[PDB]
């Protein structure tokens, strides 16, 4: 998304996936932690700029 | 299927913007693979507009969304190199003619 | 700083150990070998049939 | 202690015994000639007899190879954007997206999009 | 069962295409059409000059 120069369709993707997650009930709650916390932090590894 | 359908659909942008394929054959093909998978999600599950399948229709909404905005890009920078070539096969010729 | 290293020296562990068992091998052994090598030149003669048998763009192509 | 080596030394004898054998049976040999025709023949029918031989899980593997395209993809298209700085190349296409975009604090946006993140569906409908 | 499931993805289908009508979603087709006379003519330019 952001190499088209588009940051929000990038923050709504990153959105989509978190409450995708969030929501889903077949799964425990430490595996929602656990999700949750390495797509978080594997998303700031990707960001090509300052902004 | 939504994660190979997601990978799908940006997979398949550059390759008709390659081809030179006018929009309109790329939003028909947008549409029919959508339908597709709009048709067998009716089988897997009821559907029924609950919390995780209206998180399912967002996901599906932007997994469009980003491909219809990256194939105008793509485009836009093959023509200004396509524009900048031709220009510089303009100018061999003027010298070319100038020495003969 | 020693932590730097340590997926460098990870990596390097294993080429030593490699050498020393490729050289093992050699030591516990010939001519059978020899054959099947002469053999794979059928492959090359197989990868040799092929081998033997061997509106913009258009108008830039010309001009060059 | 002595006895726990016990079957490792039982296991071990049966290997000097062998080692001895081969230098008798080297030694009781010019046959070798007749013998080497032998493994020089079945060598080649060996040969011969080998070339003469010679839901989910589906939309893993797809999901796979399309990964692997997507990454391609990517990559061989950083490299121009690499060269912005020089090319006027992504300098005459900044400039035509910065006029088209005109029909910021960031950090502002972000906080917007968040406080709303996991609800927009539910408020759509 | 295929009663319900056929206006469940009716409804699916008339969500999705009734999303683009909305603001935030006209503005972004104004942003195509500009874009798509942008490069529209850099093509006509280049086969020109070739």
């Amino acid at each position: 998304a952001q190499q088209s120069g588009d940051t929000e369709q990038a923050l709504q993707n990153v959105n989509s996936f978190i409450s995708s997650v969030t929501h889903d009930d077949s799964i425990t709650a430490e595996n929602k932690i656990k999700y949750t916390s390495q797509f978080v932090v594997n998303a700031f590894a990707n960001a090509n700029s300052t902004g | 299927a939504l994660a190979s359908f997601q990978l799908g659909l940006q997979n398949t942008a550059q390759q008709y913007v390659n081809s030179g394929k006018t929009p309109e054959e790329f939003n028909v093909h947008v549409q029919q693979q959508t339908n597709q998978l709009l048709q067998e999600a009716g089988a897997q599950g009821l559907n029924l507009n609950d919390k995780d399948w209206q998180a399912w229709l967002g996901s599906v909404e932007h997994s469009r969304n980003t491909a219809n905005a990256s194939y105008q890009d793509l485009n836009l920078k093959r023509a200004a190199v396509l524009q900048e070539q031709s220009w510089g096969a303009r100018g061999n010729a003027a010298i070319a003619d100038f020495v003969t | 700083m020693i932590w730097m290293f340590a997926a460098a020296a990870a990596q390097m562990i294993q080429g030593g150990l490699q050498y020393a068992q490729d050289a093992k091998n050699q030591r516990r052994q010939k001519a059978d070998q020899k054959y099947n090598e002469a053999v794979r030149s059928a492959s090359a003669r197989q990868i040799t049939e092929i081998n033997t048998q061997r509106s913009v763009e258009q108008n830039l192509q010309e001009v060059g | 202690m002595i006895w726990m080596f016990a079957a490792a030394a039982a296991q071990m004898i049966q290997g000097g015994l062998q080692y001895a054998q081969d230098a008798k049976n080297q030694r009781r040999q010019a046959d070798q000639k007749y013998n080497e025709a032998v493994r020089s023949a079945s060598a080649r029918q060996i040969t011969e007899i080998n070339t003469q031989r010679s839901s989910v899980e589906q939309n893993l593997q797809e999901v796979g190879v399309q990964l692997a395209a997507a990454e391609g993809n990517l990559m061989q298209n950083a490299e121009l954007t690499e060269l912005s700085l020089d090319s006027s190349v992504m300098n005459t296409v900044d400039q035509a997206r910065n006029s088209i975009r005109e029909l910021t604090d960031w950090a502002a946006t972000g906080s917007a999009v968040g406080q709303i993140g996991t609800s927009m569906v539910a408020n759509k409908l | 069962k295929t009663a319900q499931a056929a206006q469940q993805t009716a409804s699916a289908k008339g969500y999705l295409e009734g999303q683009q009508d909305s603001q935030q979603g006209r503005e972004k087709q104004v942003r195509n059409f500009f874009t798509k006379e942008a490069y529209e003519q850099g093509y006509n330019s280049a086969s020109v000059n070739s």
